[PDB]
RNA sequence: UAAUUGCGAUAACGAACGAGACCUUAACCUACUAAAUAGUGGUGCUAGCAUUUGCUGGUUAUCCACUUCUUAGAGGGACUAUCGGUUUCAAGCCGAUGGAAGUUUGAGGCAAUAACAGGUCUGUGAUGCCCUUAGACGUUCUGGGCCGCACGCGCGCUACACUGACGGAGCCAGCGAGUCUAACCUUGGCCGAGAGGUCUUGGUAAUCUUGUGAAACUCCGUCGUGCUGGGGAUAGAGCAUUGUAAUUAUUGCUCUUCAACGAGGAAUUCCUAGUAAGCGCAAGUCAUCAGCUUGCGUUGAUUACGUCCCUGCCCUUUGUACACACC
């Protein structure tokens, strides 16, 4: 899930973004689930600006 | 002006359908004491006896009360419909009457003895003591007295 | 309907005479 | 309800739409409407065309 | 005052002193003095209204409760008690009935009748609570101007709501009567008791 | 036909993300991105956006 | 009770005592009089024909009356 | 009752535990000098007329 | 409260930097100002910045400012 | 110079109206009339054991004057109130639809009210100078 | 006929009540009924007020009539006196002199309530929890 | 400072996320553009009432006019402005003037990082493992049950009445919704005391239902403080409506029945201005049913302009043998 997040990480920031951000949340490798962020760039989470600009 | 006065014409404490009016007040809320006798079956007698609605109790004569009764336990002739009746279609008779008096729980006491030997589930429940028109007992009425 | 209504036993001045147990006010774990 | 199922605080979400409907009247013949109504056009909004009277 | 008249009829009884005074109800403000200089400018009869009703802004500001025409700022104490909440047309007839009556049995003005069961009511000095963790110790204050007036207000208009709960007398009647008991202290009134039961257990305790 | 234009374009709408939603199942490998209905009174124009617009 | 009738004890107990009262209103007749207020309504409207009792103001609730000048 | 006025110099302190009660020192609006602080219930500006009892007191912290 | 964010101070205090000839203590002629020297992508936004800038103004014309 | 029934005042233009028209005595009120109570939530029949039909009447009549044409529910709800659902919360229900309706029929034979263009009840003429006319009366009863 | 005009309004809550402003001998009618009739009518001296502050006199060469939507008893009543104060302003704005209109604007404050300024107020919105809008519903815990 | 919001102090300097900005709504515009699905002046065809004329109603296409109210696109407007007082005469707060607007203009939307074995497998053809899978735990059909009542508790509705009830009379909103291979919102007419029935109809909607003629409230009158005509539980009897079907009373109407409740112990909740509370209406569910909810407007205050005492959260200091972190 590493090796594959943060490919898509490069791409989208080769792509010309700003910033991007993967969330990988399950049963990832065994038992316990867990979360697991993958972010670079920059981006803002909270007003208006939400809606016209990030894209999820 | 109904300022006046008469002097020993008035009467208090009258006897009707062998149980006993108030003294004094506006009869249509007066005779309602028997049970029976609600605040408009009242009105309506009371406006077909020619009676002033405004008078009180003490008042009127001796006679006037002696139609109010003709009215009361003769409904169906004074131009009285029948749905200002309580008994209307009464069960086998199928007569519009009005129970009256001490007259009015033992037509309830038929009915509901008329159920209890029919023995269905709406009877019952009086019989257990329960509720009839009921909905949720679970809850409600509990320390019943 | 017959011992329903038959039936001494159930009632309500029958279950009004013992008094309530204590499961009533009873919670938690 | 914000919740799927039961639980929390019981908290709620407005969703809007919103319909802005607005109309203009114009004399024009068949060699007007018929070439000004269906060139000019977008998606996302809805033309109409009305008969003469009823 | 050169009575004029025009499309519209403008009857007489109205027609008539409005642009000599401002008037009550029917009553004026001139003649009308506060008993004592502590609650002036805390009490306002200084820019007279006609009937009481205003669209408050009073409540935005500390002060600005001071600036309302008191007999408004009674008239809305009247209002309340659950089944009156938010009614000011049953509480302005429920104030000018109350006025008539007391300019029949004092005379005066009833607005300086107000104004004189007002001061009279208001409390003084009063008790305050301090700490000792539930052993309850009092320290005597003084209670500001601006809390007598409402203070008083409250026990004149929550004593007559309360003696005319069950009793067959209008609120107007009980409005008045204490009112005028309070004119001069007649110590029937409610507002005149409850007002010792203050100032007479603030010394007590200092 | 001819209901209120509330219930139009609400029955639009529906209609539109009846088809998004399906066109993401059919379409995933194939590299779907998202659509467009564009009602001309001619016909009806779905102009469908993909990554992969061969093997579509 | 409060004597709801007329008792002609009443009126002539009533006529000569009244206009004493400078405030008087349906409370007034049932606590100064022994009467039953509804009667104090009817006497108010019948006391009204003569200025024995003089009028104020008038509410379907409220009404005052003082001394007959 | 010998009672007497008090002209408002100025606002100190706010105390009691709970915090509804304010000091403030008055001119006795007879002697434009004199000067006592008193502890007082409702709210208080300067310049307002506090009718005092005890013409010294002037105990100051409360709890 | 009342309190303006760095965003604007930040602004107005560049802005009095190199514009202060052409700035006055009049706001309503500097909002008409802001539009032109600078770019602000609301409304709102840009009167805060004005407002700061010649209360940032007036006391300069008052005395030197430390920032 | 000239008068209007807007230019009297609400209620007491009604009562020398409608006992004037129990005065005229020629209405055809209907048989029952001491039997209803005029509203499905009004728990009393009318307190008035005289005409209150001819007060009722009346003002239908009046608040006709003003409007265009007013049917028999627009009626029906213009007279309500709140109902007594007893434990339960009110809600306001419409009068008896037997009698506003049996108002307007006994309010054509007097010439008062037409049937109306559009559907309704509006005010003819007649029913106008009648209207206009006892406002008069009642407006110089200052004496 | 022939008249000028101006014609002004005035709103408090949610009712709006609109007046015609112009010659006459000097009609004040609202909802074509004459001023004396409002009845809320123990309110009647709240819409007498835009009158007598100026004076009885000054309203013989104008003219109004007036009509309310909107609102309730209450609120209505308080935009009337706003249509009518806001009316007179207007027929000495144009039709007579500034110095005569500063000598309104200047007494109707004094008694300013309504009037001539307007009511800034709304009502505000309900939010869940609660059947006010600051009011919440009453909680339980154990 | 509402804010790690700023000012200052400064081995720190300069920026990013979150806050703020931003966005939605409610407030202002006699300035921009308009309008028969908005109104307003005017012109004609017509009544009443008084006649110098006036004043009030009626008539969409009878003809022409205006955009103030109404609608929404464009913008403008506030920035805490001006002034005063305090404080590093700093960020700031405080005061009055003006201002539609001066508690971030009121009310919201969205909302960092990180946490919880919180809830949800009974919203899902989202799901892993186990279970059952043909006399099934699939599915369907008939009936019952989920509502069953000695009782414990939580959200509430109705009340204890005279600042009321009742009976009449006065006629005042706003957010709304409404019928295709169809039966929705129902003005108007008639029949029925009522609930209703029927004949009509206008509208796919700023047109028509709808000015939703709503409720509280206002006024006149009736009752007279008496569990009273407050109160409406319970129960009987009859009439309608939904619906295959209403018995375990679906809902409504009418008559009679007329209970506890005379202001609620120890405890405890909600709230600072068009807000509390009172009051209804619309929509959600809905064939039928609201004592519920989401919003709406109507009537309109009491009291604060505070503190850290009670109850919590927040930072900093501090201590730890804890880190699966005081389960
Ligand atoms: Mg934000
Ligand atoms: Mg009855
Ligand atoms: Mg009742
Ligand atoms: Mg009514
Ligand atoms: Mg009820
Ligand atoms: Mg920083
Ligand atoms: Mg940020
Ligand atoms: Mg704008
Ligand atoms: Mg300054
Ligand atoms: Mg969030
Ligand atoms: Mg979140
Ligand atoms: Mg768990
Ligand atoms: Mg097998
Ligand atoms: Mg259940
Ligand atoms: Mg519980
Ligand atoms: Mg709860
Ligand atoms: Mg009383
Ligand atoms: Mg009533
Ligand atoms: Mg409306
Ligand atoms: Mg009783
Ligand atoms: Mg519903
Ligand atoms: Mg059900
Ligand atoms: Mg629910
Ligand atoms: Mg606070
Ligand atoms: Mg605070
Ligand atoms: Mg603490
Ligand atoms: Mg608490
Ligand atoms: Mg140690």
């Amino acid at each position: 899930i590493r090796r594959a997040a943060y490919g898509v990480v490069r791409y989208v920031m080769e792509s010309g973004a700003k910033g991007c951000e993967v969330v990988v949340s399950g049963k990832l490798r065994a038992a316990r689930a867990k979360a697991m962020k993958f972010a670079d760039g920059f981006l803002i989470h909270s007003g208006q600006p939400v809606n016209d600009f990030i894209d999820t | 002006s109904l300022v006046v006065q008469e002097q020993g014409s008035f009467q208090h404490i009258l006897r009707l359908l062998n149980t006993n009016v108030d003294g004094n007040i506006k009869i249509v809320y007066a005779l309602t004491t028997i049970k029976g006798v609600g605040r408009r079956y009242s009105n309506l007698v009371c406006k077909k006896a020619d009676v002033d609605l405004h008078k009180r109790a003490g008042e009127l004569t001796q006679e006037e009360l002696e139609r109010i009764v003709q009215i009361m336990q003769n409904p169906t002739h004074y131009k009285i419909p029948a749905w200002f009746l309580n008994r209307q279609n009464d069960i086998t008779d199928g007569k519009d009457y009005h129970t009256l008096a001490n007259n009015v729980e033992s037509k309830l006491r038929d009915d509901l003895e008329r159920l209890k030997k029919i023995r269905a589930h709406r009877g019952i429940r009086h019989f257990w003591g329960l509720r009839v028109r009921g909905q949720h007992t679970k809850t409600t009425g509990r320390r019943r007295a | 309907n017959e011992g329903a209504i038959r039936d001494k036993t159930a009632g309500r001045r029958n279950n009004r005479s013992k008094d309530v147990t204590d499961s009533a006010t009873t919670k938690k774990s | 309800r914000k919740t799927p199922n039961g639980e929390g605080s019981k908290t709620w979400e407005t969703y809007e739409m919103r319909i802005h409907k607005r109309y203009i009247d114009l004399e024009a013949p068949v060699q007007i409407v018929k070439r000004i109504t269906q060139i000019t056009i977008e998606p996302g909004v809805d033309v109409e065309v009305v008969v003469a009277s009823n | 005052f050169t009575p004029v008249v025009l499309a519209t009829p403008i009857p007489e009884e109205v027609q008539q002193a409005q642009t000599e005074i401002k008037l009550f109800n029917k009553w004026s403000f001139e003649e009308v003095e506060v008993k004592d200089a502590s609650l002036v400018d805390y009490v306002q009869v200084r820019q007279p209204i006609f009937v009481a009703h205003t669209a408050g802004r009073y409540a935005n500001k500390r002060f600005r409760k001071a600036q309302c025409p008191i007999i408004e700022r009674l008239t809305n104490s009247l209002m309340m008690n659950g089944r009156n909440n938010g009614k000011k047309l049953k509480a302005v007839r429920i104030i000018k009935h109350t006025l008539d009556i007391i300019n029949v049995l004092t005379d005066q003005n009833p607005i300086q009748v107000v104004v004189d069961a007002i001061t009279n009511t208001g409390p003084r000095e009063d008790t305050t609570r301090v700490g000792g963790g539930g052993a309850a110790r009092r320290q005597a204050v003084d209670v500001s101007p601006l809390r007598r007036v409402n203070q008083a207000i409250a026990l004149l208009t929550i004593g007559a709501r309360e003696a005319a709960f069950r009793n067959i007398k209008t609120i107007a009647e009980t409005l008045a009567e204490e009112l005028i008991n309070a004119a001069k202290g007649s110590s029937t009134s409610y507002a005149i008791k409850k007002k010792d039961e203050l100032e007479r257990v603030a010394k007590s305790n200092r | 036909a001819l209901i209120s234009k509330k219930r139009k374009l609400v029955a639009d709408g529906v209609f539109y993300a009846e088809l998004n939603e399906f066109f993401t199942r059919e379409l995933a490998e194939e590299g779907y991105s998202g659509v467009e209905v564009r009602v001309t009174p001619t016909k009806t124009e779905v102009i469908i956006r993909a990554t992969r617009t061969q093997d579509v | 009770q409060h004597a709801v009738i007329l008792d002609q004890e009443k009126y002539d107990r009533i006529l000569k005592e009244v206009p004493t009262y400078r405030y008087v209103s349906v409370s007034v007749l049932v606590d100064r009089l022994k009467i039953g207020g509804s009667l104090a309504r009817i006497a108010l409207r019948h006391l009204e024909k003569e200025g024995i009792i003089k009028p104020i103001s008038k509410h379907s609730k409220q009404a005052i009356y003082t001394r007959a000048t | 009752t010998p009672v007497t006025l008090a002209k408002v110099i100025k606002v100190l302190g706010r105390t009691g535990s709970r915090g509804g009660v304010t000091q403030v020192r008055v001119e006795f609006l007879e002697d434009t000098s004199r000067t006592i602080v008193r502890n007082v219930k409702g709210p208080v500006r300067e310049n307002d007329i506090l009718v005092l009892m005890e013409s010294e007191r002037e105990a100051r912290r409360l709890r | 409260g009342r309190v303006r964010t760095k965003t604007v101070k930040r602004a107005s205090k560049a802005l009095i930097e190199r514009y202060y000839p052409k700035l006055t203590l009049d706001f309503q002629t500097n909002k008409r100002l802001c539009d032109e020297i600078a770019t602000i992508q609301s409304k709102r936004l840009r009167n805060k910045i004005a407002g700061y800038t010649t209360h940032l103004m007036k006391r300069i014309q008052k005395g030197p400012v430390r920032g | 110079p000239g008068v209007s029934v807007r230019d009297v005042a609400a209620q007491d233009f009604i009562n020398a109206y409608a006992s004037f028209l129990q005065r005229q005595g020629k209405l055809e009120v209907p048989g029952y009339v001491d039997i209803v109570k005029t509203s499905s939530g009004n728990e009393m029949p009318p307190q008035d054991a005289e005409g209150w039909f001819y007060k009722r009447a009346a003002s239908v009549a009046r608040h006709i004057y003003m409007r265009k044409q007013v049917g028999v529910g627009k009626l029906n709800k213009l007279y309500g109130g709140a109902k007594s659902r007893g434990v339960r919360p009110y809600k306001h229900i419409d009068a008896s639809g037997s009698i506003n309706r049996k108002v307007l029929q006994a309010l054509e034979k007097i010439g008062i009210v037409e049937i109306s263009p559009k559907g309704g009840r509006r005010i003819s003429e007649n029913g106008q100078r009648d209207l206009d006319r006892i406002a008069a009366q009642t407006l110089e009863e200052d004496e | 006929s022939a008249v000028p005009s101006v014609q002004t309004f005035g709103k408090k809550k949610s009712a709006t009540a609109v007046a015609h402003v112009k010659a006459g001998k000097g009609l004040i009618k609202v909802n074509g009924s004459p001023i004396t009739l409002v009845e809320p009518e123990i309110l009647r001296f709240k819409v007498y007020e835009p009158l007598l502050l100026v004076g009885l006199d000054k309203f013989s060469n104008i003219d109004i009539r007036v009509r309310v939507t909107g609102g309730g008893h209450v609120s209505q009543v308080y935009a009337i006196r706003q249509a009518i104060a806001k009316g007179l302003v207007a027929y000495h704005q144009k039709y007579v002199d500034e110095q005569s209109k500063n000598e309104l604007k200047k007494a109707f404050t004094s008694y300013d309530r309504t009037l001539l300024i307007a009511d800034s107020r709304r009502p505000e919105p309900k939010k869940f929890g609660g059947k006010g809008a600051r009011s919440r519903f009453q909680k339980s815990y154990r």
